[PDB]
């Protein structure tokens, strides 16, 4: 909840509520009490929707991919390394926090779509999925049926078209006692090489696949990931990022202008 | 008046010395014992021969040489020839036991080498040839060691030997999660085991299954300057505890 | 019928849940529990177990026994070095085959201390100091006994005690490191050198060979399992 | 064994964690803590609104 | 949870922590604390998913098979014999201990595939399964329509494609005190035959197939099993598989190297 | 069986949702928690923080 | 006639067994026993870190 | 409605199984017991019975 | 108003009936009665296994 | 639940417990105890499983 107005009459004194000294780095702590007469005002406004807790904690698209039911040489099996920077609009928000700590909730939407083709006499069986997740150093699927799917101590997840789309929890699997969101430092200790998140980045890939392959016609299912952080934990606040995104991997970006111009320093009329 | 080294031990009409040792390694920490009437099945009166059969019966030996891949004995049977104990051995259809092993093995100040005594229980072994299964001559031969090889080995219905894996497909430097202790000529002189009775079962056959195989391999290879004596052999001598017998009949194996 | 909403999730099949599910053998009488010897609780009280490493995994030695032996002998120079690793237990061609390894290869994380024991082998004639030493990584690796001697150290006399036992404690900017090989998580180098040349009288072999085994210590652990990497399949077996 | 916790008006709601790893539960949105004196006032010298930034 | 670490300070002692004798076959219980100083450390870590019963717990595919809805001559359903080692993962798992004991978690996912032909006019209904269990000694089926199929007695379970996996639980089934998962024995008193875990194998055997043709029109499917351990039990560590399987009835295996080469016996660079 | 009656929102996926989910990795050990400083528990404590104005956003 | 028993933290949840056959249930992972006593210091002699293994 | 997660075996049909289930005959009245001679509880107070074991079953 | 019955084991589970008419609850397998004497030994006379049938 | 096994020692008597008169129709509750020396064994096998409840109890 926030802090309701105080009452206030007219005032003549040497204090100065009105002038401070930015040069400070401290915050003015000055209500409209000061500088002005007010009436009392008992506010009952709260600030509950702005917590951390709530400005996170809303699933959000990440990525997604494609893959196909048919195809000679295995090949038709997709991955995709976890990561959060591929996609704008949940990055911008956890990149307001230097650090960060949370768990996760996995969520996934997907869906089958049939191509054109010749093929007739089609009467096509439910499909089943299957995602699995590989921590990292863990033996990687080659072609959509080598034996690593049986994924014996590998957690995943089996799923028949038409039910509700798939859901898991993941707790704070952090090395470190928190998520680094930012990390102006190197890999080897001779500054050589990579610089930047991108080296802390390291949480396994996730591998999907049809398990039957439905009928001959061709079928091409796509899978969308949604995290959603739960339990969190921020520190050290950040500028949101003002220039666009221009690679995953790295903060780099193409010099942006502070806000829009208007005609004068005196236009009400904004932009 | 003592060493950590010196030792004693008594069964029966035997009895060890030990000059030279480390500690007793025992078991799983499990020391053997005579089977409860609430782990029991079979219901008839049980025989234990006590001295008679748990006493010391010392094997045929073994030469050490500076190629000796190393040897193995399989247990239940080994003292399937040996007195009153074979016996009952052979009278019974059941019948369990522990054990007190002891390798024996000696050198002077100049030699060198290293030997693994352990005792793997339920040593299942794979055929040299793929398809088949290694005949039982191959995997035992009672109080006569078996031979590990320096290679692979070959054909037929021969046990893969190859000391590496130990002919069980792992790796021949893990052992020892197994009981064991160590042969360092330099500082040894006997290893001293003492296997309880371990299985899935209360009791079982004697010469259907082998509970567990003694293996000897050299991981440091025996060394000596010229001059000095050549041969160097290994003794083992195993003792039978608490051993019980059930469903007595004729004798044999089937 | 009480009312239901069924939440995202359902009739969904997570390798790893965890809920009840009926029998499919009613009011089964079970056999009754025996006490077999040395039952196991937890993956690293193996773990805590010593095995040999193959530290001379070296030119085809590692298809012999010999790929355990560490050769030692009577050199004309001090401070020859006698091996060397990478304190990278998990991903290691050394390491990660031994006891400790096997384990850590079904996990992604680990923490913890590490016990290396040495072992003599050489006629009881023999003797030797040598200098044990794990120097953590940030600097290059130690190549002298002056460098590697500024680490973490101790020096092993062989006197009647053929065994010692040096002890690598945990140090990392991080509580745990990856079980494979990032070099954010480097974990250090591990090194041994001749502190006093091997000195052995007449008619005593001058090459000897020393033995080693790694084991964790009581303060260590694993997380994030995963399946090892070491065992493959290509069809069902017969 | 559940919790009963009041619930977000201008009566409470009950609950029970079904799972036994804590990650398993959800957000926990009933939380309202706050120190803004990080972020603003960090001067290791307290300043009286009254007074002047200089003296 | 494991042991925090102690303060240590300098030394100077006859006291040998450093020195012991390997040869004892006792591993050595010497901390950080000796052998070097050390600050203070209070340790957290808790080693909760080392634990057998987590090690194990995870659904494993451990076999699976095919079938037909058509076919004349019956001979068109399949059967498995129930055993833990045509599969490389799980077994490697379980085969780190000699003896053990569980109940099992049984997770079936069947799926439905259509493959090519002429056939017209297809609008296929929903395809409903039958796996039914045959403890050792009972009736076995032989065509898709032997009377056996009744299973007035053996255990079975019907299941319609698109609902969530099917699911049962199996209670420690051993003859003995428990699970042998190796036996240096024979079948035979008198060594004769087979050697091998082979002959504690004994099981029974899974039989599936399709209750309803669906369509005239040719489907293929097939069924996944899924074992779990759960309450498990486990004694006698082992050393882990080194040496690849090569056959499902035994330990057979050809010699394989400790461990892959590196240049020196002070290569750092691993491989 | 106990009788049940689902009701609309079944088998749905709301993104603002908020309910309990099973955990795919089980009795986890989290790494302990350290006291990082400037901590934020509310994206107010931000805005009440000062900010440079633009103000003169004037011809380029 | 429920059980509450402590979540996985670094809060319990509540639980019933609905089923006859205990082999039912979940698998216990509160469970947290341990002896490395068994495979490490196997020996029957007590053994001091300060002492040598040989005197 | 009260947040519901199905777990796989739902709508599976097991032989085996014992859940309750609605009676298609509301409060039948069914008739009173009796009490006939020779009950059976277990299907071993059977095989503790003897019975005449056709050993000679020779030749025809 | 439920109940709670003992597991079978080598720990209970509790248990309500939402039906009305008893014919629609679950088999009751907790049940354990036995009597073979009527099957054996139906005799009005009382043999002592120690004598003979007889004398 | 079943019975457990009686401790059994050697026997001489006038007691014949390995005959009857199976014309009597009764059933002979002779135990291995009888006829042979037996060991003491506490039996915990249930005979649960085979309940007429349970084997009648299938779809
Ligand atoms: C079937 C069940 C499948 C479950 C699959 C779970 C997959 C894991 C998803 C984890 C998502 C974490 C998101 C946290 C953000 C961090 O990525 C960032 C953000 O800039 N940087 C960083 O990378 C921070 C550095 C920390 C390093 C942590 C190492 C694990
Ligand atoms: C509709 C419901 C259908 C339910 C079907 C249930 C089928 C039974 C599945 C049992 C799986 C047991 C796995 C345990 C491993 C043992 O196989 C091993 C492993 O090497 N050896 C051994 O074989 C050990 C020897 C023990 C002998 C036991 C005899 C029963």
């Amino acid at each position: 909840r926030v802090a309701d107005t105080v009452g206030s009459g007219p005032v003549n004194s040497e204090s100065i509520p009105a002038l401070t000294a930015a040069e400070t780095g401290h915050t003015s702590q000055v209500v409209p009490s000061d500088t002005m007469q007010t009436r009392h005002v008992k506010n009952y406004h709260s600030r509950s929707e702005s917590t951390v807790e709530n400005f996170l904690c809303r699933s959000a698209c990440v990525f997604y991919t494609t893959y196909k039911n048919h195809d000679s040489d295995g090949d038709n099996f997709a991955y995709w390394v976890i990561n959060a920077r591929q996609v704008a609009q949940l990055r911008r928000k956890l990149e307001m926090f230097t650090y960060a700590r949370f768990d996760l909730e996995l969520t996934f939407v997907i869906t089958s779509t049939q191509e054109q083709s010749t093929t007739q006499g089609q009467d096509t069986p439910v499909l089943t999925h299957q995602i699995m997740y590989v921590p990292p150093g863990g033996p990687v699927p080659t072609k959509v049926n080598s034996y690593s799917w049986q994924t014996s101590t590998n957690p995943s997840v089996f799923w028949t078209e038409g039910n509700a789309p798939p859901r898991m929890s993941i707790p704070f699997i952090g090395i470190g006692n928190a998520y680094s969101m930012f990390y102006d430092g190197w890999a080897r200790f001779d500054k050589q090489g990579t610089y930047g998140i991108s080296t802390l980045n390291s949480m396994g890939t996730l591998y999907m696949r049809h398990v039957n392959g439905g009928g001959p016609g061709p079928i091409v299912s796509t899978v969308r990931i949604y995290f959603k952080p739960k339990h969190v934990k921020t520190w050290v606040p950040r500028p949101p990022r003002l220039c666009q995104y221009k690679k995953a991997g790295n903060v780099n970006f193409i010099p942006t202008s502070v806000t829009e111009g208007r005609t004068d320093i005196t236009t009400m009329k904004t932009t | 008046g003592y060493s950590d080294r010196v030792r004693s031990i008594t069964l029966g009409n035997s009895t060890i010395t030990t000059q030279e040792c480390a500690n007793v390694v025992v078991g799983y920490g499990v020391w053997p014992a005579y089977l409860k009437d609430e782990e029991a099945t079979a219901e008839d009166q049980p025989t234990q021969p006590d001295v008679a059969t748990c006493r010391f019966y010392t094997l045929e030996s073994v030469m050490w040489q500076q190629g000796s891949p190393g040897w193995w004995w399989k247990f239940p049977d080994a003292l399937s020839n040996m007195g009153l104990f074979g016996q009952n051995m052979q009278y019974h259809y059941l019948g369990r036991a522990g054990y007190t092993i002891h390798v024996q093995c000696n050198a002077s100040k100049f030699h060198q080498g290293c030997l693994l005594v352990v005792c793997v229980p339920e040593a299942e072994m794979g055929c040299a040839t793929l398809a088949n299964k290694p005949d039982p001559k191959s995997l035992s031969k009672g109080e006569i060691a078996s031979t590990f090889e320096s290679q692979n080995s070959t054909g037929e219905t021969a046990v893969q030997a190859n000391v590496i894996n130990a002919g069980m497909g792992v790796g021949v430097g893990n052992l020892t999660i197994f009981p064991h202790q160590w042969i360092n000529l330099r500082t040894n002189n006997s290893a001293t085991i003492v296997m309880p009775y371990i299985n899935s079962v209360p009791m079982d056959n004697m010469f259907r299954h082998n509970n567990f195989t003694l293996m000897v391999i050299p991981f440091a290879p025996l060394s000596y300057s010229a001059g000095a004596t050549t041969y160097v052999p290994i003794t083992v001598t195993v003792a039978p505890m608490c051993a019980e017998y059930n469903g007595l009949r004729l004798a044999g194996k089937q | 019928g009480l009312p239901t909403l069924a939440t995202p999730g359902s009739n969904q099949f997570l390798t790893s849940d965890d809920f009840q599910s009926p029998s499919a053998m009613p009011q089964f009488d079970v056999t009754p529990e025996m006490d077999i010897p040395g039952q196991v609780n937890n993956l690293m009280e193996i773990a805590e177990v010593d095995s040999v490493v193959p530290v001379n995994n070296t030119e085809g030695k590692e298809m012999s026994i010999e790929a355990y032996q560490i050769p030692v002998q009577s050199n004309p120079t001090n401070g020859s070095q006698v091996f060397g690793f990478p304190l990278t237990p998990g991903a290691s061609s050394v390491l990660n085959r031994t006891l400790l390894g096997e384990i850590l290869n079904y996990y992604a994380h680990w923490s913890g201390s590490i016990k290396l024991t040495f072992m003599f082998c050489g006629s009881a004639m023999a003797t030797g100091k040598f200098l044990l030493a794990y120097s953590p990584p940030g600097a290059g690796a130690p190549t002298t006994r002056k460098e590697a001697m500024l680490g973490t150290h101790v020096i092993w006399d062989v006197g009647l005690q053929s065994s010692c036992v040096l002890c690598i404690p945990w140090i990392s900017q991080t509580h745990y490191r990856y079980v494979v090989m990032d070099e954010y998580t480097a974990g250090g180098y591990i090194t041994c050198w001749y502190q006093t040349n091997i000195v052995v009288p007449a008619d005593a072999q001058s090459d000897c060979k020393i033995l080693c085994f790694v084991s964790a210590c009581n303060d260590f652990s694993v997380r994030m399992l995963k399946d090892t990497p070491f065992i493959k399949q290509d069809n069902f077996f017969q | 064994g559940a919790q009963v916790s009041t619930q977000k008006t201008g009566i409470h709601y009950t609950n029970i964690n079904y799972y036994k790893d804590a990650a398993s539960n959800s957000a926990n949105r009933q939380d309202f803590t706050q120190d803004p004196g990080k972020f603003t006032e960090p001067v290791k010298d307290i300043m009286v609104k009254s007074m002047p930034a200089l003296n």
